[PDB]
């Protein structure tokens, strides 16, 4: 987080 | 609300309805995932998806090439959202337009329902991951995997190049010798943090990313830039790339 496109997930 | 970016379902509803600049970028990602898994030979028994978040678009073609898929995320909330869909609950996200697009890219060898079923069957385990830990899956009893996929899920956790490199090196503990690492990520990215009132930025470029992969103990099979620069009110990059590497 924050999931702001193009971020997809949390490694 | 900016708080919507802390809600896995609001995030899905904002960007993935596929009914936009974001939809075109997603088609670029989907075409290149299809290329990697289905034309370029990245196949095997066990694939671990790192930082899956609440999305499945990154597994649709991969489930044609891997018999078992482990999905993982650092956030319990992401995984709860993902599990709604894995378990076929009615309040789950509707991935059907995306699934239909991928089935068309694959020449409609399967129809949407059969593709969703093949993916649900392949997903065998849903686990926490933390790429910052030397054992990113907390030493769960998985044998060394044939592929680790990391799609757009590292920059929040790895704020600079050395930390990015270390995360890749930590992920290597999950792979067999010769096992594939597939990265998709943004060149020269920045994301506006509303709370802190500043952009946070990770300066990935080709030379730096290739060097980070090679120092993390992989050999590079292919690097490609797969989209042009993108800008929204809350993010920027100078294009997305994918990179396929093999562990030493």
């Amino acid at each position: 987080f924050p999931l702001i496109f193009p971020r997809k997930g949390c490694g | 609300t900016y708080l919507s970016h802390f809600n896995p379902r609001d995030y899905l509803e904002k960007y993935y309805k596929f009914g936009s600049a974001e939809s075109q970028i997603l088609k670029h990602l989907l075409k290149n995932l299809f290329k990697i898994f289905c034309l370029d030979g990245v196949k095997g028994d066990l694939l671990i998806d790192i930082g899956s978040g609440p999305t499945i678009y990154q597994l649709l073609s991969a489930c044609e090439s891997f018999k078992e898929i482990v999905v993982t995320d650092y956030s319990d909330q992401n995984l709860q959202e993902l599990e709604k869909w894995l378990k076929k609950e009615p309040a789950a996200f509707d991935w059907s337009p995306v699934v239909t697009y991928v089935c068309d890219l694959e020449g409609n060898r399967v129809k949407g329902p059969e593709k969703e079923e093949k993916l649900r069957q392949a997903v065998k385990q849903v686990l926490k991951c933390d790429v910052t830990q030397s054992q990113p899956l907390g030493a769960v009893p998985l044998p060394p995997a044939d592929c680790v996929l990391s799609t757009l899920c590292l920059d929040a956790a790895c704020p600079d190049l050395p930390t990015y490199c270390r995360a890749l090196r930590n992920l290597g503990s999950l792979l067999k010798p010769g096992g594939f690492l597939v990265i998709m990520d943004a060149l020269k990215s920045s994301y506006y943090m509303i709370g802190e009132q500043k952009f946070s930025s990770l300066p990935l470029g080709r030379e730096a990313v290739e060097a980070a992969v090679k120092e993390a103990g992989y050999t590079i099979e292919w690097f490609e830039v797969i989209s042009q620069s993108y800008s929204s009110t809350m993010a920027n990059n100078e294009g997305l790339f994918s990179l396929v590497a093999r562990k030493l």
